[PDB]
RNA sequence: AGGAGUGGAGCCUGCGGCUUAAUUUGACUCAACACGGGAAACCUCACCCGGCCCGGACACGGACAGGAUUGACAGAUUGAU
RNA sequence: AGCGUGUGCCUACCCUACGCCGGCAGGCGCGGGUAACCCGUUGAACCCCAUUCGUGAUGGGGAUCGGGGAUUGCAAUUAUUC
């Protein structure tokens, strides 16, 4: 499949900012629900998150519709590696 | 032998009248087929069929064309060509007659066999 | 929704039930669970990330809800956590029968 | 001026206790109050086939719920009404304030 | 005779096209020419009338017991 | 245009426009009072909502 | 695996040998000579040029066909 | 003791049988047969015929920004702009 | 008369009265309702009263069978409904 670059760096810059996110079980949808900025899709976000499932960087939760993902430290080091910023910044889940 | 009339009007007159009095010329069930709004949402196949009818053949029957639409209207401008109805297996190679105006295109299909 | 979500997720540390208290501008909620040390994680990271999950899921004003948890008293007298304990005993390597008599003597001298 | 306090809940005994506590507070804070009305309740009826398969005797579920609504009238400013609705909050009771 | 045009039996016929009330021998000729017209044009309703079953779209598991044996 | 041909039948009516909230089923759904759920899971999780069978 | 009807091939891209080298043709100097005419559309100007067939020209993502 | 009846007349509906590329399928005396809430014009839909795309993540290699790779109007093609 | 039902999550599809147009099915303006408020005192049906019919497959039965006219949707032929 084709993965456009802007949406994927968008989901890094949202996933590093807010660590946990939900996604309703919908492939046939024109617009991703809680990201109302651009015409971002949902199936590409699903495929990226199951890629981090296949590497094991993020855990999985699923109840009826809303796929819940939980990142581990491997996802943290992958995010801070592809972000190319020094690690003096922290994700907001660590912030109290 | 008799010059047939579409309930009073000849076929030369049928090709000499247009839609805006044609929908009073035919019945009410397929008036809404032509008058409820714009015909563009699935009518690209209808437009291509109109191109295939208006393209000019030599002095014989025109070239064969098949369609997968069954709920197609018949018009006086549709008279005198070849269409093929989608029956799943076989396109029925049956001509039309100028006295067929009013019915649908899918009026020529057997079900299975004469058991 | 939230009850079956906690049965899917919080079953690792013995979740029992939920009763959410509706109140405007402060939506408090209590969670009934046994192992309280395993619900907060590492100084309250887990509670805040479940709060962020609820905020991103249900479409609420941010920084409004707060999630509580506590140790259950007379823990043998809640049926969900005892079933989860029997599941945890039967999962690893135990025989079914001796686990049944163990949970039976636990509930009988628990006080029921 | 006129305050039309409408109260919605689910249980009858909790509604009666909350209405009694509101009447007691209105008597304690030295202000007039109108009569406690009891609005009639409607059912919640759903009939379903009890068999997930297509097999069984003709057995069904007859679910019913009585949902409770009630109303009362006040003649006071919003300070005392807000304090009463802010104190003694139980989760089965949803208050509603409307000046009408 | 001040009878409204909707208040007729046959409307827009092939012969005249005017709203006319046509009686027993005339309707016999009308039904004969209509059945021969559908038989000649070989429409779906014409073939259904040619086979001789319920042309109005019904189910024939319990009906038609007295037709053929 | 395959992805342009995903959406050729608009889902605003019929049965494909609607689905359950619990099990992705489209047979035997409850539309009354916005339940939006199949009947068997409604029976399973009725008491968790707060429903009691008084009759 | 192998069905009855012969399957066609998907439109894979071959090795276009030094395409950008054929974008401009330099005779002797440091000047720039444009062989293919640049696209006059609003989306792309002097950065994208039109596709060169033998019958009629075509654009890229603009998708305009200019009649002669 | 009775009453209302059914089975017979016409019609809706389900099953068995025939047939069709396909007529999707389970249940067979109480304890299957207006049953799966199953009143389907398309989705439903699970069946056949017709053509597209992957919804092959990832690991080991080949290949590769000197190209590893995508989206199509002029116009022939089925069924479609 | 009583159980009931009603502006919607993704989700648009609701309940209708008043006032005109045509016999009808329907069309345009027009307000109200999150509901003992608007439909709605649900002027419900069956029954009842004053004519019409008279033992005749008959003023029962409406099966079978053509034409015209309406609303729904992307579209009703294998009759969608009236
Ligand atoms: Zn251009």
């Amino acid at each position: 499949m084709l993965m456009p670059k802007k949406n994927r760096i968008a989901i890094y810059e949202l996933l590093f900012k807010e660590g946990v996110m939900v996604a309703k079980k919908d492939v046939h949808m024109p617009k991703h629900p809680e990201l109302a900025d651009k015409n971002v899709p949902n199936l590409h976000v699903m495929k990226a998150m199951q890629s981090l499932k296949s590497r094991g960087y993020v855990k999985e939760q699923f109840a009826w519709r809303h796929f819940y993902w939980y990142l581990t430290n491997e996802g943290i080091q992958y995010l801070r590696d592809y972000l190319h910023l020094p690690p003096e910044i922290v994700p907001a889940t660590l912030r109290r | 032998f008799r010059k047939f009339t579409y309930r009073g009007v000849d076929l030369d007159q049928l090709l000499d009248m247009s839609y805006e009095q044609l929908m009073q010329l035919y019945s009410a069930r397929q008036r809404r087929r032509l008058s409820r709004g714009l015909r563009r949402k699935q009518h690209s196949l209808l437009k291509r069929l109109r191109k295939a009818k208006k393209e000019a053949p030599p002095m014989e029957k025109p070239e064969v064309v098949k369609t997968h639409l069954r709920d197609m209207i018949i018009l006086p401008e549709m008279v005198g060509s070849m269409v093929g109805v989608y029956n799943g297996k076989t396109f029925n190679q049956v001509e039309i007659k100028p006295e067929m105006i009013g019915h649908y295109l899918g009026e020529f299909s057997i079900t299975y066999k004469p058991v | 929704e939230l009850n079956e979500f906690l049965t899917r997720e919080l079953a690792e540390d013995g979740y029992s039930g939920v009763e959410v208290r509706v109140t405007p501008t402060r939506t408090e909620i209590i969670i009934l669970a046994t192992r309280t040390q395993n619900v907060l994680g590492e100084k309250g990271r887990r509670i805040r990330e479940l709060t962020a999950v609820v905020q991103k899921r249900f479409g609420f004003p941010e920084g409004s809800v707060e999630l509580y948890a506590e140790k259950v008293a007379t823990r043998g007298l809640c049926a969900i956590a005892q079933a989860e304990s029997l599941r945890y005993k039967l999962l690893g390597g135990l025989a079914v029968r001796r686990a049944c008599y163990g949970v039976l003597r636990f509930i009988m001298e628990s006080g029921a | 001026h006129r305050i039309r306090i409408t109260l919605t809940s689910r249980n009858v005994k909790s509604l009666e206790k909350v209405c009694a506590d509101l009447i007691r507070g209105a008597k304690e804070k030295n202000l007039k109050v109108k009569g406690p009305v009891r609005m009639p309740t409607k059912t919640l009826r759903i009939t379903t086939r009890k068999t997930p398969c297509g097999e069984g005797s003709k057995t069904w579920d007859r679910f019913q719920m009585r949902i409770h609504k009630r109303l009362i009238d006040l003649h006071s400013p919003s300070e005392i009404v807000k304090q009463i609705t802010s104190i003694s909050i139980e989760p089965g009771v949803e208050v509603e304030v409307t000046i009408a | 005779y001040k009878i409204p045009d909707w208040f007729l039996n046959r409307q827009k016929d092939v012969k005249d096209g005017k709203y006319s009330q046509v009686l027993a021998n005339g309707l016999d000729n009308k039904l004969r020419e209509d059945l021969e017209r559908l038989k000649k044009i070989r429409a779906h309703r014409g073939l259904r009338h040619f086979w001789g079953l319920r042309v109005r779209g019904q189910h024939t598991k319990t009906t038609g017991r007295r037709g053929r044996t | 245009g395959h992805q342009q041909l995903y959406w050729s039948h608009p889902r605003k009516f019929g049965q494909g426009s609607r689905s359950c909230r619990v099990c992705s089923n489209r047979h035997g759904l409850i539309r009354k009072y916005g339940l939006n759920m199949c009947r068997q899971c409604f029976r399973q999780y009725a008491k968790d909502i707060g429903f009691i069978k008084l009759d | 695996k192998s069905y009855t009807t012969p399957k066609k091939n998907k439109h894979k891209r071959k090795k276009v040998k030094l395409a950008v080298l054929k974008y401009y043709k330099v005779d002797e100097n440091g000047k720039i000579s444009r062989l293919r005419r640049e696209c006059p559309s609003d989306e792309c100007g002097a950065g994208v040029f039109m596709a060169s067939h033998f019958d009629r020209h075509y654009c890229g993502k603009c998708c305009l066909t200019y009649c002669f």
